[PDB]
């Protein structure tokens, strides 16, 4: 449940489906996933969040909203933030995907939020071209749909 | 970074943030690296991220930032408008138009916006006398094309009503500053936040609706038009 | 194929929507033309009224059959915001109560759009006009109405309705239906007889009202085509903005691959 | 949330019973109301079946709208849905339709807290549920 | 006038350095108290030619081809059209001139390819320049000779740079043409016309007709 | 004519019975078509309700 | 789709189909600015029968009744071959194009527009 | 193409040719989309002369004879001036715009039309 009753009667959401949260800037996309992450205080599903080359401020006023609101004892947070190196951002998905199969390979159940998956493969795309690898469309790499 | 450090809130000015882009583009191509898209340096994130991340409140001071920004092409979905919109918490608009009709300072306030527009941040009353105040001026912008193309005769009573405190709105957003005395001709004004608020509040319950508009005009806070207007 | 073609486009959509924004105007001040050749006509229309009414309330002994128990009006140019149909649908309306009754419909046409509507559906007509200008003249609807005039009176026809739309307001015309037919203390000096007179006066009131209904709809043309142009304004824009949005990624795409090709030949060379 | 083009490809077998069976008419009453949204202006003269359409098409948009940190429980959800499916908002005003659902779910809190606890046990619906919930919906009705 | 010419056929190093040395000449008289003008014909042909050079030159290349210094070529030559102070002109002269204020005025001149201002080179100097007056092929098939688009060029010293007579006179100009591209639409409808419109349209249709001028013919 | 007031309801040209039957069978003659039909012709309002949709789009 | 594979009146029903569609697209950019009242009385007839068609051309299967609910409908190459060519001559002119969407054979769309 | 070299009648009458075909391309898109009834008296009258200039532009070749059929013709400047020069002053504002279509001379749009 994620706790909106649009996305839970129109677009409903079972545990481990992959549901993608598209859309323009500035629109809520964090704030429809946060919500969600929140509503799991008393599931029994444990939360991860990984924030991929976003402001420090902002992965810092989430995480406040989240002791806030008592969801924070619940949840994992995962960040690589705007000024680190594109590596540590391209492997973040992955070190929080690792975290979650922990609770679901003992019989438990997890629920992970990426926060820009496309932030994710523009690190992918520069480690790429400086390592003088052919590009193909949009400049982004031949693997891009693999990672 | 310094006068952070000793305890202050700074302003840093950069004249134009596209030209940190460009030169970062330049050395790129200078150090033989391969080109990103559009042609643009395949560090172009980092290099945004690198600059924009020390600008921050921490625990002792806060850096504050105003920078000057330029879109190539008129595509606001170019990769240098795109990167740098990503780490901006608030657009100030100047508009050509505004200043023909006298206010000097000429930001727009339909096109300009914050981040920090809402109610969560700056509580409920700043809040919807801000949105109030973009309401009645978007409904004069309408009204306007309907008495230019029609006449104002063809207008209802509410609307009439409504164009009149647009108007006095409209106008109670100039303000005399003291390094554009020599232009004015008349003493700077510094209006706090809560005498902005409590202005606008009046004006659009309609508290000054008696006002002549001029009187509205390049005042600062709402006590000094009410004078203006005695005299 | 490239940005070149729909850089061509954008500019095509560009032209059509400056000349659509002033035929908007055009259509207001046109507008307000037509709303005062209707208050020219009220006074003839006022007092005929009392007059016919007094002179057959002295004159009891006669009732002329206008007393006791379609004229449709379209446009001639394009470019109105459903003017036509609205009306067309209820014309329909109207004339289905009397064809279900079993009762026969003589109808008569006043512009284009009339015609067309009934060569496109096989239908019936006894009387027709069109070519009026902006500034129609009473004289020219005189022929048109005698013929449904001479009809009632020889029972050819048993009521007459005009089907105009009515201008309620600069946004809105309605679509309506009248009955055209049918319809103190002192007396008047008749000169030469009071029959006589009431048979004149009669004509000259279902002229005047037929004038009126006319006028009325050239205002609801005005009003109604100022709408369209501004639609299709609004249209062109938003074609404009799309166009802009496939305009900018067709930019981007062709830089990105020049890059390759240009990286590529020197990684070889 | 655009209903037009946003989809759950394994969603539909995930659903609870009485949000499963509730929400089959807001996704169909959303959709007539997206063939009829800008012309609605106009529409007050039309065919009063077109009307009716219009009406729920209007009530129900509003009814989505949610805020944020505000999650809603399966109870509280399907106290919703069910004025709005069965019909409880035809009165309610545009602008009333967020209060009167306000005011619904703070009337179930205290005059049937315990169907709540049981509806939000495995979100399970049965007759005495759907009757439990007409009448107390009819009960607010006339009382608050 | 100083004529430089660095022609088609001579050596792409010639082309080159041709701008650098005619502003060298233009600065012996800005630099000694007096006032210079210079006109570079085609800075696009100095780039394409500055590019064979760095691409023979095994350098790595950019957006266009072009090499990583190209912004940094014409601005290098573009900052030296300057106006310099009286302390300036005292200091270099070592005395001999003094109270004089000298300056280098520039006109560079760029093609572009089908109107597209986007392109690499023209970007670079438009942000470079102090202004741009922007020339148009509708306009000058349509008999505007001069072809300026008034609407969008733009002189970031303004007022500043004219006399007290034009700076007075030219206040109304600008509003009558700005007008006339507002109302230019309504031509085939002046009759419809509100009177007022139709005087400011009329207004706008003589201002425009005044601006065509003949080649050779300067006005005083 | 009224003691008070007097109305004169000018007429804008010549009523003549020539001139009155000329523009009537003008009409006719105008009114005239090859496909005159029975009088009884209908269900023709499928295609303006389709038109009245198309038309809501538009705007 | 050959005249010698198929035969010439499954092959004249897909041409007159894919013929009407065509002219369909054509007229698009006219109706987008100006409506479809300005059309040519025999344009406006053809782009009622298009409208028509494309929805005919819609069908719910047996793998999506998960996704909608309505159940699925097989058609054979006969009833397919009959529906087109109907709404090709005006056999179906009197129907609403809602009565077309969904409804596998034409006969279910002739019982879709009794409501 | 300059008065001081070609003289002042030739190079007015080439100017005269080119406003007009210039304000005919940004006429076109209008008379595609609105129609040309929606235009000024001027602007019809303009529209006419446009389409005849850019047919009187047309010449049979003796080169290309075998890809026409036609017979080439040689045209002198004198002959050129004076056929656009009419064109544009209304000379021939009553011949159909397919009389300039592939003729030479003016002369021969005049002998053209009758046929
Ligand atoms: N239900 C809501 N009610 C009120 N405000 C909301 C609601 N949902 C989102 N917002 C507001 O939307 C704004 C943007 O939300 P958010 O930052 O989560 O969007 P985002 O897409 O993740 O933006 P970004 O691209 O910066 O990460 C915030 O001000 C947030 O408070
Ligand atoms: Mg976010």
């Amino acid at each position: 449940q994620t706790g909106y009753k649009s996305v839970d009667a129109m677009i409903p959401v079972g545990r481990g489906q992959r549901e993608l949260i598209i859309g323009d800037r500035q629109i809520g996309k964090t704030a429809l996933a946060v919500d969600a992450i929140i509503n799991q205080k008393d599931s029994g599903i444990k939360c991860v969040y990984v924030a991929i080359g976003q402001k420090q401020s902002t992965i810092a006023n989430v995480v406040r909203k989240l002791e806030e609101n008592g969801a924070l004892a619940n949840t994992i947070v995962v960040a690589a933030s705007a000024s680190e190196s594109a590596a540590l951002q391209y492997l973040a998905p992955y070190s929080g995907c690792t975290m979650g199969e922990y609770f679901r390979d003992r019989g438990e159940d997890a629920l992970i939020v990426y926060d820009d998956l496309s932030k994710q493969a523009v690190a992918y795309r520069q480690i790429s071209l400086l390592l003088r690898r052919p590009p193909g469309r949009e400049a982004y790499p031949g693997d891009v749909f693999y990672l | 970074e310094k006068f952070r450090d000793e305890g202050r809130d700074v302003l840093l000015f950069i004249d134009n943030i596209y030209r940190y882009t460009l030169a970062g583009t330049e050395v790129s191509a200078l150090l033989g690296r391969m080109p990103s898209a559009v042609g643009y340096q395949p560090t172009l994130a980092e290099e945004m991220g690198v600059l924009q991340e020390r600008i921050t409140s921490t625990k002792k001071g806060s850096i504050t930032s105003i920078q000057a920004v330029y879109v190539p092409a008129d595509d606001l979905t170019d990769p240098s408008p795109a990167t740098t919109f990503a780490h901006l918490d608030a657009t100030v608009v100047l508009s050509r138009d505004i200043a023909s009709l006298g206010i000097y300072p000429a930001v727009d306030p339909l096109d300009s916006t914050s981040r920090q527009l809402d109610p969560l941040v700056i509580g409920q009353d700043h809040y919807d006398t801000a949105r109030g105040v973009q309401y009645v001026l978007q409904r004069y912008k309408e009204l306007k094309d309907i008495i230019a193309i029609l006449g104002m005769d063809e207008l209802s009573e509410a609307d009439k009503l409504l164009v009149a405190r647009a108007r006095k709105i409209q106008r109670f957003l100039s303000q005399p500053f003291f390094v554009a005395e020599v232009f004015t001709g008349s003493p700077g004004k510094y209006v706090s936040l809560k005498d902005t608020i409590a202005g606008f509040k009046g004006i659009l319950n309609g508290d000054y609706d008696h006002l002549p508009e001029q009187a509205f005009y390049m005042v600062g806070g709402i006590e000094e038009a009410v004078e203006k207007a005695k005299k | 194929a490239g940005a070149k073609e729909i850089r061509s486009k954008i500019a095509s959509i560009k032209s059509t929507q400056k000349i659509t924004n002033a035929m908007e105007k055009v259509a207001v001040s046109k507008m307000r033309k037509a709303q005062m050749r209707m208050a020219a006509g009220r006074p003839y229309a006022e007092r005929i009224r009392q007059v016919i009414g007094h002179l057959a309330n002295a004159n009891p002994e006669y009732r002329h059959p206008f007393m006791v128990e379609y004229i449709v009006v379209s446009s001639d140019r394009g470019l109105c915001g459903g003017l036509n149909i609205n009306l067309f649908k209820s014309l329909v309306k109207d004339m289905s109560g009397y064809r279900e009754q079993g009762a026969e419909i003589d109808l008569c046409v006043i512009g284009s759009k009339g015609a067309s509507f009934f060569r496109s559906f096989g239908g019936n007509v006894v009387a027709a006009i069109s070519h009026l200008g902006e500034e129609p003249s009473i004289n020219d609807l005189i022929g048109s109405v005698k013929v449904m005039l001479d009809a009632y009176l020889e029972g050819r026809i048993d009521r007459l309705f005009v089907v105009s739309n009515k201008f309620v307001n600069t946004m809105t015309q309605k679509p309506t239906v009248e009955q055209l037919i049918p319809l103190h203390h002192w007396d008047y000096l008749y000169e030469p007889d009071a029959k006589s007179l009431l048979d004149g006066l009669l004509v000259r009131y279902v002229e005047s009202q037929v004038y009126q209904a006319v006028v009325e709809n050239n205002a609801c043309e005005q009003a109604a085509r100022m709408i369209a142009m501004k639609n299709a304004t609004d249209n062109a824009g938003e074609l404009i903005s799309d166009l802009q949005l496939i305009y900018n990624k067709a930019r981007q795409a062709a830089i990105t691959q020049e890059i390759s090709e240009i990286v590529g030949g020197a990684a070889a060379v | 949330v655009n209903a037009g083009i946003s989809v759950s490809r394994v969603g539909g077998a995930a659903q609870t019973k009485i949000i499963k069976k509730l929400s089959g008419g807001i996704r169909t009453a959303l959709a007539q109301y997206r063939e009829l949204a800008a012309f609605a202006q106009f529409a007050s003269d039309l065919d009063e079946a077109t009307r009716k359409q219009l009406e729920h098409g209007q009530r129900v948009t509003e009814l989505m709208k949610q805020k944020q940190y505000a999650p809603m429980s399966i109870a509280e959800m399907s106290l919703s849905l069910y004025a709005a499916e069965r019909g409880f908002l035809q009165d309610v005003e545009i602008a009333k339709v967020g209060s009167f659902e306000q005011a619904l779910i703070s009337y179930f809190q205290r005059e049937h807290a315990a169907l709540l606890a049981k509806i939000n046990e495995k979100g399970d619906f049965n007759d005495e549920i759907d009757a439990g919930i007409k009448a107390g919906i009819e009960k607010f009705k006339a009382t608050q | 006038t100083i004529v430089v010419a660095a022609s088609a056929s001579e050596s792409a190093a010639l082309q080159y350095l041709a701008p650098y040395s005619g502003c060298t000449m233009g600065e012996y008289f800005r630099d000694r108290g007096e006032d210079a003008l210079i006109v570079y014909d085609d800075l696009s042909k100095q780039a394409v030619a500055y590019r064979q050079i760095s691409l023979l030159l095994r350098r790595p290349p950019g957006r266009e081809a072009y090499p990583g210094d190209v912004f940094y070529l014409h601005s290098r030559l573009l900052e030296r059209a300057s106006r310099v102070s009286e302390e300036y002109v005292e200091k270099f002269t070592n005395g001999a001139v003094t109270g004089k204020t000298g300056s280098l005025t520039a006109l560079p001149i760029i093609e572009t390819q089908a109107g597209d201002v986007s392109a690499f080179v023209p970007t670079n100097v438009i942000s470079i320049t102090d202004g741009q007056i922007f020339l148009e092929s509708a306009m000058f098939n349509s008999g505007i000779r001069p072809a300026v688009n008034a609407g969008i060029s733009v002189s970031r010293v303004g007022g500043a740079a004219q006399t007290k007579i034009i700076k007075k006179l030219s206040g109304g100009i600008r509003t009558a043409l700005a007008q006339y591209r507002e109302l230019a639409a309504f031509a085939q409808f002046a009759s419809d016309l509100d009177e007022a419109t139709r005087k400011q349209l009329e207004h706008g249709q003589r201002v425009t007709e005044l601006m065509k001028q003949k080649q050779y013919a300067p006005m005083s | 004519v009224q003691p008070n007031m007097v109305k004169v309801l000018a007429d804008t040209v010549v009523r003549a019975g020539d001139l009155d039957e000329a523009a009537a069978q003008e009409a006719l003659k105008a009114a005239e078509k090859a496909l005159q039909g029975k009088g009884a012709e209908f269900d023709y309002s499928a295609a303006a309700a389709r038109l009245a949709e198309a038309a809501a789009q538009l705007r």
